[PDB]
């Protein structure tokens, strides 16, 4: 759990109701998102960290959490916008002489800020004394092995967490849902949909100039006015259709 | 302040049976609690009931302790060869003022009065050529362990001048061991001839003195 | 689970300051109590104090001589005592209570000596039987520091051996008494030799007991 | 081994780029971010020590064959830690995070370059990318993890110091490499300021280009050009901020409290009474910690209304009543 391994994916479709359908999560929370909706979306990134905890730490994995492994292993920011899966592992992971492969950092000179990462080895200093790389009375080892045995409890049976964050910046997108690119169609009211961002308009081309690190052109109330095609780098603006009164 | 007092200050059972212990307070614990703790000779000090009603980790059931105001009680359900050690009663709480120690009360193996066998050994030559006379007076296996011992040099009384070692209780008969050592200069050793020890004993019906001459 | 300092020697009339470390934050809430016995004695409570407040309390014998502090930084209760005696050599016990909690702790225990040191060899003096079964020993005289290992034909004579245990005398050097009672027939018929081992001094006195 | 000693030199107008890759057209938007204070004291240099990081930095250097091909970023620079190595050679800018053990003297030699004696170790590498006359500036900055790099190339005619002029700083890079950066070091074959969390007005032309940018925290008329949205400020009286005095120090004060409240005879009590009789105990004139019983995780419940444990350490109460 203090070594919680990060993959970065990225460049690839993926899809989000194969997991959600299958039952085998013991525990399946998403925040700042819905499954329902993840499907049809698309991310700038997206990084997977996977990790080994107790069911009874499965609460101190988010936002806005404390305890041990919070303050000091991993730590979720109060802005996450991801999903948090886990499932039992006491069939894998629980040896009946204690499994002592994983282990849990238990002292930190502070609370870990969230996304940090910590491996150090180094004797903790809980005295005055200096602990010269000695362990001892207030020499604390900065880990601590987790019993993970079957005949312990299900508040301490072993629990694979994993937590998906997804990063939606203002960059080209490059993780996307199972969803096809169907033909754009200009000079037209139509129900659009550019890297998940839905709305309604009539996509017309445009004689903006877009830099090139530039995805989406904003407007003075905050509404999507222009838009970079990702098949075809193009600038299309966006106008809602029509509107207005009808007097009789 | 507040007094602890324990009783009795030594009991004698022997295993298997019920041993208890009253410790008595000079005040009642208004906002205070006891403690029993039992120690051994040669070893610190061990906790066994910890607020006067709840055995410490790792107590076997046999102990267990009441009471309330002014007294209470420390109760062992069966007495065992381990089970025999000095016991006390302290009196604790938040309050640092509120800790005081009872006097303490030692458990022995139960047996027979047994009549000291008491000796005397003159001091050795060779501890006189050192200029000092050490006189031995030796009660073996007696018990219970209370004994007294009164040097007579020419028949006069000799205090504060002895030192006494008393071993534990025996592992076979169940008897204690005493011995005094009167110490005095080689000069005043040969001011006296007569010098002997007596033992008053439970287990002797009148003191029994043991003496020599000086020079015999 | 609390850490004291090591056993300490000390001449009379000096000070000895006994420290008594506490893991953790877990130092101001609680409450420190300094406890002494002599050897063969009862337990004297000592003194008490909370760091959280720092007034320190002691026993009115103690009066004085004894000051007891506490350091946070280093979460440590000190008690120092001046003007130390050879009845001052006691060992002595650090006791935490808690706020939640009536299991008061204790130190692993610190030996305090006030006396003579030096590495002496034992003298071994042969106490012979007066003149059915009589008693003859050995004294072990003038020694420091412990311990001293008797026995009796070379560890062969077990039955009736009785080794007192050591008494300090007022000259700051031990004296101890290793006796055993045999028939009186065996006298002169057996020669009894007691072997006395001092490992500090590392003296080997192998004392031959002779009827007087 | 010598080193130049350091001189000063004025910010001027430098140390404006896009805080987001959205296109904004003649509109002042305003922002809020780790910017390059307005006519700030920037340490110069002549061609190297390690400089800290602290919240962001502003390099700046004016170059005409590429002398300065890169930068070392790290809090150690040993292998005891994580850094950060950047080198633009030719047309290539290899960036790489490892743990190196630096050389004390790093050399890059030449024109072809053969000699490049950096770091005398490098373990456990995580990322690894490829992609006088010019002023180069450059912003660095480490946000929750992720490190920014924005750039601008400028032709210039000058060596005296930073040219009095405006520009943008489009961005080029962002990395998740999450390193706690408090250290870094150029590194020769400059200009270096540190940024401040300001807020600024940032004036959007036709083409989406930054041209001028007001600091609203610089002087009261920057404030009033920000409060009105606008750069020209007409005579008049404006409002624009509000003053309070801050608090000098911090003062707490309790009464004379002397004891401890005796806890242990409701929590660790032998027996407990029927829930139909429940115990009640009224706890007064005492002192109790709050975060230790917290601390002690045997609790299996422990749930405050109106309350949190947290800040129940700092709090002063007439009568607690302990129900058990
Ligand atoms: C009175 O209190 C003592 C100790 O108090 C302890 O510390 C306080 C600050 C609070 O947090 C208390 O909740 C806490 O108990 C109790 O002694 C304790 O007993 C428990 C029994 O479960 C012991 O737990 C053990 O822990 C080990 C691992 O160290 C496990 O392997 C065991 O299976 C077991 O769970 C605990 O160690 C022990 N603590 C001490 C210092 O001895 C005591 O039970 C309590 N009595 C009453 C009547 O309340
Ligand atoms: C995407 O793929 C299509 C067909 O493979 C191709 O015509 C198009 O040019 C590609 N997009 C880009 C930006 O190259
Ligand atoms: C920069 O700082 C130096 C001393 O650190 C000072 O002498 C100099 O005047 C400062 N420059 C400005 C523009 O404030
Ligand atoms: C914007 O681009 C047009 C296109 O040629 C150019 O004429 C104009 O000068 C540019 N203006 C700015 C402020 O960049």
């Amino acid at each position: 759990v203090y070594a919680w391994n990060r993959k970065r994916i990225s460049n690839c479709v993926a899809d989000y109701s194969v997991l959600y359908n299958s039952a085998s999560f013991s525990t399946f929370k998403c925040y700042g998102v819905s499954p329902t909706k993840l499907n049809d979306l698309c991310f700038t990134n997206v990084y997977a960290d996977s990790f080994v905890i107790r069911g009874d730490e499965v609460r101190q994995i988010a936002p806005g959490q404390t305890g041990n492994i919070a303050d000091y292993n991993y730590k979720l920011p109060d802005d996450f916008t991801g999903c948090v899966i886990a499932w039992n592992s006491n069939n894998l992971d629980s040896k009946v002489g204690g499994n002592y492969n994983y282990l849990y950092r238990l002292f930190r000179k502070s609370n870990l800020k969230p996304f940090e990462r910590d491996i150090s080895t180094e004797i903790y200093q809980a005295g005055s004394t200096p602990c010269n790389g000695v362990k001892g009375f207030n020499c604390y080892f900065p880990l601590q092995s987790y019993g993970f045995q079957p005949t312990y409890g299900v508040g301490y049976q072993p629990y694979r967490v994993v937590v998906l964050s997804f990063e939606l910046l203002h960059a080209p997108a490059t993780v996307c849902g199972p969803k096809k690119s169907t033909n754009l169609v200009k000079n037209k009211c139509v129900n659009f949909n550019f890297n998940g961002l839905t709305g309604t308009g009539v996509l017309t081309e445009s004689n903006k100039k877009f830099l090139p690190f530039q995805q989406f052109g904003r407007d003075i109330a905050d509404t999507t006015d222009a838009v970079r095609d990702p098949q075809t780098l193009e600038i299309l603006d966006i106008t809602p259709c029509s509107f207005g009164g009808v007097s009789v | 302040d507040i007094v602890m007092t324990q009783s009795p200050g030594t009991l004698s059972l022997s295993p298997g049976e019920r041993a208890t212990l009253s410790c008595r307070a000079s005040q009642s614990f208004t906002s205070s609690y006891l403690a029993w703790y039992q120690q051994k000779p040669g070893q610190a000090p061990r906790l066994l009931i910890y607020g006067a009603s709840s055995r410490a980790t790792g107590i076997p059931d046999r102990f267990s302790g009441t009471g309330s105001g002014t007294d209470f009680t420390l109760t062992i359900s069966r007495l065992e060869p381990e089970d025999f050690a000095v016991y006390y009663c302290q009196q604790y709480g938040t309050s640092p003022r509120m800790y005081t120690f009872g006097q303490g009360t030692k458990v022995d193996i139960k047996r027979t009065v047994a009549a000291p066998s008491v000796f005397i050994f003159p001091p050795s030559d060779e501890q006189l050529k050192s200029g000092t006379a050490s006189v031995v007076c030796l009660l073996n296996n007696f018990y219970p362990r209370e004994a007294k011992v009164q040097w007579k040099v020419d028949n006069a009384l000799q205090s504060g001048n002895s030192q006494e070692s008393v071993t534990e209780q025996d592992s076979k008969d169940s008897t204690y061991s005493l011995s005094s050592t009167l110490t005095l200069s080689k000069a005043d050793y040969e001011k006296h001839k007569v010098y002997a020890c007596e033992v008053t004993h439970q287990g002797l019906s009148s003191p029994v003195t043991k003496s020599f001459n000086r020079g015999e | 689970q609390l850490v004291q300092s090591g056993a300490e020697v000390k001449k009379p009339g000096s000070s000895v300051k006994v420290s008594c470390k506490a893991s953790r934050g877990t130092f101001n809430t609680y409450v420190f109590t300094w406890v002494r016995q002599a050897p063969g004695q009862g337990l004297e409570w000592m003194g008490g104090i909370i760091p959280f407040f720092g007034t320190a309390d002691y026993a009115q014998k103690f009066q004085g001589r004894v000051t007891i502090t506490a350091d946070d930084s280093t979460s440590t209760a000190y008690m120092e005592l001046s003007s130390l005696r050879s009845e001052d050599t006691a060992v002595y016990y650090c006791s935490r209570l808690s706020q939640w909690d009536l299991l008061p702790m204790w130190g692993q225990g610190t030996l305090v000596t006030v006396s003579s040191a030096s590495t002496k060899g034992p003298s071994v003096f042969p106490l012979a039987p007066s003149s059915g079964t009589a008693a003859l020993g050995c004294l072990v005289k003038d020694y420091f520091p412990e311990p001293v290992t008797v026995s009796w034909n070379s560890g062969a004579l077990t039955s009736g051996v009785h080794t007192f245990p050591a008494v300090l005398q007022s000259s700051g050097l031990y004296s101890l008494s290793s006796v055993v009672t045999v028939p009186s027939s065996s006298l002169g018929t057996q020669t009894y030799i007691c072997n006395v081992n001092h490992k500090p001094s590392n003296t080997k006195v192998d004392k031959k007991v002779e009827p007087k | 081994r010598t080193q130049l000693p350091p001189a000063y030199t004025n910010s001027f107008t430098r140390g404006v780029y896009y805080p987001d890759k959205v296109f904004r057209s003649s509109v002042l938007h305003s922002t809020q971010d780790l910017f390059l204070p307005f006519f700030s004291n920037v340490t110069w240099f002549h061609a190297n020590p390690v400089l800290p990081f602290n919240d962001g930095v502003y390099f700046a250097s004016t170059e005409k064959s590429n002398i300065i091909r890169g930068w070392i970023f790290g809090t150690t620079l040993d292998s005891k830690t994580q850094s950060l190595l950047i080198v633009n050679n030719a047309t290539n800018v290899v960036i790489k995070v490892c743990e190196f053990q630096f050389c004390n003297d790093p050399f890059l030699g030449v024109w072809m370059e053969s000699e490049f004696r950096v770091y005398s170790s490098a373990n456990n590498c995580t990322f690894e990318y490829v992609s006088f006359k010019n002023l180069r500036e450059f912003v660095f900055k480490n946000i929750d993890g992720y490190f920014k790099i924005y750039s601008k190339h400028t032709p210039i005619n000058l060596v005296r110091g930073l040219p009095q002029g405006f520009s943008a700083l489009e961005p080029l890079v962002d990395l998740p490499i999450g390193i706690n950066i408090t250290r870094f070091q150029t590194l020769h074959i400059y200009y270096v300021g540190y940024l401040q969390p300001r807020t600024f007005l940032l004036k959007y032309n036709e083409n989406g280009t930054i041209t001028d940018a007001v600091d609203c925290a610089l002087d009261p008329l920057s404030e009033t050009k920000c409060t009105l949205k606008s750069f020209t400020v007409e005579k008049g009286i404006y409002q624009t901020s509000n003053f309070r005095v801050q608090p000098t120090e911090s003062i707490v004060r309790f009464p004379n409290i002397t004891n401890l409240c005796p806890f242990g005879e409701v929590f660790n009590a032998t027996r407990f009474a029927s829930v139909y009789a429940w115990n009640r105990k009224r706890i007064s004139n005492c002192v109790a910690d709050y975060s230790v019983l917290y601390n002690s995780a045997s609790f299996s419940t422990f749930k405050c209304y109106g309350v949190s444990p947290t800040k129940l350490n700092d709090l002063c109460f007439t009568n607690v009543y302990a129900d058990s």
